[PDB]
């Protein structure tokens, strides 16, 4: 979440004073060329370095990836709501994760950096298989970042992070 | 005085007997001392044993015969007091390292049994010159007695103890004793002591289980004679050993052999008259099912679903008493007796069916049983019967498998007259005749209760009018045989005890 | 000091079941996932799977997902691993290790317990009856003599020696044909007879006819459970039991294979139920007493068979569970006779399971050197190769007799206690181990194991000595 270690270079600046959503890259900066799936969508020729989503109220969404002078980084899946990639359905008040590699091994869930749906003393944060279950969303305490892994492996190991962010 | 009847259990359990009532089996250290006096044998097998006191062996029990002192392969056995063996003969034989007993003669401890006096390998007794024979007689034996023929309560020598009853001419009865005395071992005991029984004998003994049965008709439990058999609770099929079992099965079958109230529940099904393979049993021989026929309780559930075809009734449970469901076969059928081939339900004694309704079915040839009203034998209010797909009844009826008419509407379980619930007129015994031989008749009866009750055979017929009005040969009104005081009786009483056992000349 | 006891090893019969017992000390047992690890006799480390004690998942390797069972006690800080159908290749050490999630590597490891395989109680369990000649092909009118030798003395204590010699012609349900040692079958020719006595039985055939053509398999009876012999095929030189209908399923699968009973009160016969491993003999499986709906399931599928009743309909159904490779088999349902076990027989319901297999095959390391031997302060590269990328490599050091310690985790970071002249390196498919300076001490056999995937994958063992 917070690391960019394992190409996670694409973060969400969250100091904004405006609901607009800023995406950063954590590149040696010399130009910055963004994508969004797959698709180059902006290329940042020294002075600035972030990449404005736009308003969040628009529910920004993609895969976002950042490129310096090295390789792609990996992607950002961000998901507003005011490579298979993580399914997102909301109904009601709850939220459920869906992992896109479910391999079958354990998977477990982790946000901003912080294991979740693992204790069975939570009712409010159920995990069933590759379905991450959150009841009662927090708009505040329950949006970051995202990362489900299989057992002996790595978080940042992951092809991608997910960010959420959603008003229910 | 502490009594008894490996090595270590012996030296343990006789280390203290004062006086054994049983016998002496010291085979194979000093461990005995004052066995005082015994009412038995000595199995003596071994080379230094005191048993210095060893004083009267009465051979109750004999080795082989008559075997009461028996020796083999003990120079210092000083058997110093063992002076008469009583009811016995002495097998004091293969004595090889035995000594200063040669010197001694054999045949003084032994009264009028040398004819069994066999023995081989004035003068000293034992080891040791400092003891001697000590003749006597050329009831004391062991020298007021010491010890006694028969029985010395304290200290008198007496044949036998004061009766537990002693007949009283002033109640013109035969009755107890006030100085009543149960003779333990060979002392009378005004209770008898020690944990042990009052015996028929009057002989208490810790264990009378045998032909009998231990009751307590007073604060001292007694041992009385096995009316029939007498209670043997057995594990049925299905609570205890045979928990798994599942069937009355021939490999089990035995094991209920004068099993009165069987615990768990008979269950006889088609695998066992079958004779199952895959449980490993062998065919049940239709003989073999006469066993149970001592079950008077089944408290459990009775399925008998087949019995031998080519006997006509289920006469092998010809002693039900009670069919108490305490389980359920089914939860609701506790008499179960279902698709046999029985011509009478001919369980003559079923008289308290304690829980379960009754399935009486598919016995295609089973008529007398339709006419039972099973509201009398059923136990609670949720019984219901099921008698269904009997022999029709109108074909029965038209065929004359009728309830004999000496039985009363209640029906009856089976054609002959003794198998049936309720009498026309009255009853002697299983059966139920057209008339207790009020007059007519050689038991000549008295009826009670809608029972004949047979005379008491000590009183003679007489043909006038009834024979006696009730039991007991007080209440016989003709007595040709002798008649004591008041009562008829087989002979008026000459040996009977008295105040100090006299004998009562009573009258001519 | 984290401890893992392992208990519960021993020798078993080929076929039998066994459960170990994993008792872990020094931590909260249930915050770190339990894996279980085998080593084979000249055999590398095998993960056999693992248990999360905290949410009770388990994942097991293919190759004993369907016969491994690993279970957990949190209240006695203990894992259960139910080994079942035990075979000679499970013979082997058998260890337990702790997950440290934090470094993706088994920091802990239990001394591990010794598990062999082999006929130490076979043939006292069962009753070997092997029956001497084998596929003897017999011409007909031939006096042909198919004789079976007993691992034991068949004679029950009953007396009665049930042996019985149950002839199945071609594609056709088992047949009893000589009820005891030398009754014959109402309806089974005179033609066949037979004789024995202790442990060796044989029938002589005397005169055969296209009829008799068929494998005559000898069953046992005194012998606890019921056992049916490997099968001398001889070739050439009323009440119905129905069956259920022919079913193919998938590894783990269910099975509910029935019998419909008629012509006998259902509740009056009890319906044992016989298999049939194709390439085998027949094995009885676990009969059922229609009246009252008792099982006595047979030891080899104690946990996996459950034989229900239903007297209403005429039914009984057998549902299998958590079906195995090789429990393909003919489920002939047939009824446990008066004089004859196994009387008359159903048509039965082939059941032939085999499904893809799923992780059979995974990441596949690859350690080179296989051996090397070294002087004393000598620097030693060994390599470690994976068939996928993985993202961090762990090395393990296995000393003689002792359980494997955690040498460096995260393919760089060296456990605690490590000396410094060990050193791992590499990434993706490529990783080195280098010992510096090689010391007396260092003498073991040396493992580098992948846990990016399930299961976790351990590389053949370098085993290094000092010349």
């Amino acid at each position: 979440m917070q690391s960019i270690k394992g190409n996670h270079l694409v973060k969400v600046y969250d100091y904004q004073e405006d609901g607009s959503v800023l995406l950063t890259c954590d590149a040696e900066a010399k130009n910055i060329t963004w994508f969004k799936d797959g698709k180059m969508i902006g290329f940042l020729t020294e002075d600035k370095k972030k990449w404005n989503l736009g308003s969040n109220a628009k529910d920004p969404r993609g895969m976002y990836q950042c490129k310096g002078s090295q390789n792609k980084s990996k992607p950002l899946q961000v998901y507003y709501r005011m490579q298979t990639p993580y399914k997102v359905s909301i109904s009601g008040t709850t939220v459920i994760l869906t992992c896109p590699q479910y391999p079958g091994s354990e998977i477990l869930w982790q946000h901003n950096d912080k294991n979740i749906g693992g204790d069975e003393d939570d009712k409010n944060i159920g995990s069933d298989e590759d379905h991450l279950s959150l009841k009662e969303f927090s708009e505040l305490e329950q949006s970051g970042y995202y990362v489900c892994y299989p057992r002996g492996s790595k978080p940042e190991d992951a092809n991608f992070y997910l960010y959420l962010r959603a008003r229910v | 005085k502490k009594v008894c009847q490996h090595f270590l259990s012996l030296q343990r359990m006789f280390n203290n007997c004062e006086v054994v009532l049983g016998n002496l089996e010291i085979t194979y250290l000093s461990f005995l001392k004052t066995i005082q006096e015994v009412a038995g044998y000595v199995l003596i097998a071994l080379e230094r044993i005191p048993l210095e006191n060893l004083q009267i062996i009465r051979g109750n029990m004999y080795y082989e015969n008559s075997y009461a002192l028996a020796v083999l392969s003990l120079k210092e056995l000083p058997m110093r007091n063992l002076q008469e063996i009583l009811h016995g003969a002495v097998r004091f034989s293969n004595n090889p390292a035995l000594c200063n007993v040669e010197s001694i003669q054999w045949r003084d401890i032994v009264s009028s049994d040398f004819l069994s006096n066999m023995s081989m390998d004035g003068s000293c007794w034992g080891a040791g010159e400092e003891n001697c024979q000590k003749l006597t007689k050329i009831q004391c034996a062991a020298g007021d007695c010491l010890v006694c023929r028969k029985f010395r309560d304290e200290a008198t020598c007496k044949d036998t103890c004061p009766p537990l009853m002693l007949y009283n001419p002033t109640t013109y009865q035969m009755d107890v004793n006030p100085e009543g005395k149960y003779s333990f071992g060979a002392t009378c005991v005004k209770k008898c002591p020690r944990n042990y029984v009052v015996t028929d004998h009057g002989s208490c003994v810790r264990a009378c289980g045998a032909d009998s049965y231990e009751m307590e008709e007073d604060g001292v439990r007694k041992c009385k004679k096995c009316e029939g058999p007498c209670r043997k609770v057995c594990n049925g099929i299905g609570i205890g050993e045979f928990k798994d079992s599942l069937s009355i099965n021939a490999t089990n079958i035995k094991h209920f052999k004068n099993c009165t109230s069987i615990s768990g529940d008979l269950h006889i099904l088609p695998v066992a008259f079958r004779g199952d393979s895959f449980t490993h049993t062998p065919p049940l021989d239709p003989q073999e099912l006469d066993i149970l026929k001592t079950v008077k309780e089944i408290t459990g559930f009775l399925l008998i679903q087949a019995w031998p075809e080519n006997r006509t009734d289920l006469h092998a449970f010809e002693n039900l008493e009670i069919i108490r469901g305490r389980t359920k076969q089914h939860g609701q059928f506790s008499l179960a007796v279902v698709s046999l081939n029985i011509t009478s339900l001919g369980l003559r004694s079923l008289k308290e069916i304690s829980d379960g309704d009754v399935i009486i079915s598919g016995n295609k040839n089973l008529c007398y049983a339709n006419t039972i009203n099973w509201k009398k034998l059923f136990g609670t209010s949720g019984q219901k019967t099921k008698i269904i797909s009997n022999r029709g009844e109108n074909s029965c009826k038209a065929t004359g498998q009728v309830c004999h008419a000496l039985c009363s509407p209640e029906g009856c379980w089976g054609p002959e007259p003794r198998d049936c619930v309720s009498c026309r007129n009255v009853s002697r015994g299983r059966e139920c005749v057209d008339k207790c031989n009020l007059l007519e008749g050689e038991p000549r009866e008295f009826v009670e209760n809608s029972e004949c009750i047979q005379c008491h055979p000590e009183c003679l017929p007489q043909a006038m009018n009834i024979t006696c009005t009730g039991r007991g040969p007080d209440n016989c009104i003709q007595c040709a045989h002798y008649i004591d005081g008041p009562h008829c009786v087989k002979t008026c009483p000459a040996g009977v005890m008295g105040e100090n056992n006299t004998l009562v000349w009573k009258y001519a | 000091q984290v401890q893992l006891v392992q208990s519960g090893g021993g020798v078993v019969q080929p076929g039998r079941s066994l459960r170990l017992s994993c008792k872990a000390s020094g931590y909260t047992f249930t915050r770190y996932t339990m894996h279980w690890v085998r080593q084979a006799p000249g055999k590398g480390l095998e993960w056999i799977g693992y248990i999360n004690p905290s949410r009770g998942y388990t994942n097991y390797n293919q190759k004993v997902k369907d016969r491994f069972t690993i279970s957990r006690d949190n209240s006695k800080n203990t894992a259960f691993l139910q080994m079942d159908s035990l075979r000679p290749e499970d013979t082997g050490v058998y260890f337990c290790a702790r997950y440290y999630d934090d470094h993706y590597s088994l920091d802990y490891w239990g001394q591990g317990t010794p598990v062999t395989v082999s006929s130490a109680g076979g043939g006292g369990s069962d009753i070997v009856m092997t029956q001497s000649p084998l596929s003897l092909p017999v011409t007909p009118g031939e006096p042909a003599s198919i004789s079976c030798r007993s691992s034991q003395n068949i004679v029950h204590n009953n007396g009665i020696t049930y042996l019985e010699w149950y002839l199945q012609k071609p594609g056709q349900s088992p047949q009893l044909l000589i009820y005891k040692v030398s009754d014959r079958f109402s309806g089974v020719p005179d033609r066949f007879s037979g004789s024995g006595s202790g442990t060796d039985f044989t029938l002589k055939i005397s005169r055969v006819e296209a009829e008799d053509v068929g494998v005559y398999y000898c069953f046992q009876g005194s012998h606890i459970p019921p056992t049916f012999g490997q099968g001398t095929k001889v070739e050439i030189k009323q009440v119905q039991l129905v069956q259920s209908g022919a079913e193919v399923k998938k590894p783990g699968a269910s099975v509910k294979v029935s019998c419909k009973a008629s012509g006998y009160t259902f509740t009056s016969y009890w319906m044992h139920w016989v298999r049939q491993a194709p390439g085998q003999g027949l094995e009885w499986m676990g009969n059922i007493w229609p009246g009252s709906g008792g099982t006595n399931y047979a030891e080899k599928f104690k946990n996996r068979v459950t034989m229900t009743r239903d007297t209403s309909i005429s039914t009984a159904y057998m549902e299998l569970s958590r079906l195995r490779s090789d429990d393909t088999a003919v489920y002939y349902c047939a009824r446990s006779g008066g004089p004859y076990f196994f009387d008359y027989w159903g048509q039965g319901t082939l059941v032939t399971v085999s499904s893809a297999g799923g992780g059979g095959s995974d990441i596949q390391m690859t350690q080179s050197p296989s051996s090397l031997s070294a002087s004393v302060g000598d620097r030693v590269t060994i390599t470690c190769s994976a068939s996928s990328s993985v993202s961090y490599m762990n090395w393990y050091q296995q000393t003689p007799g002792k359980a494997p310690k955690r040498w460096i985790y995260d393919t760089s970071k060296l456990a605690s206690g490590v000396p410094s002249r060990f050193s791992g390196s590499g990434s993706g498919t490529d990783y080195t181990f280098t010992i510096s300076s090689l010391q007396p001490e260092d003498i073991a056999t040396y493992y580098c194991q992948q846990w990016s995937s399930n299961p976790f994958t351990f590389g053949q063992g370098t085993k290094l000595q000092i010349t």
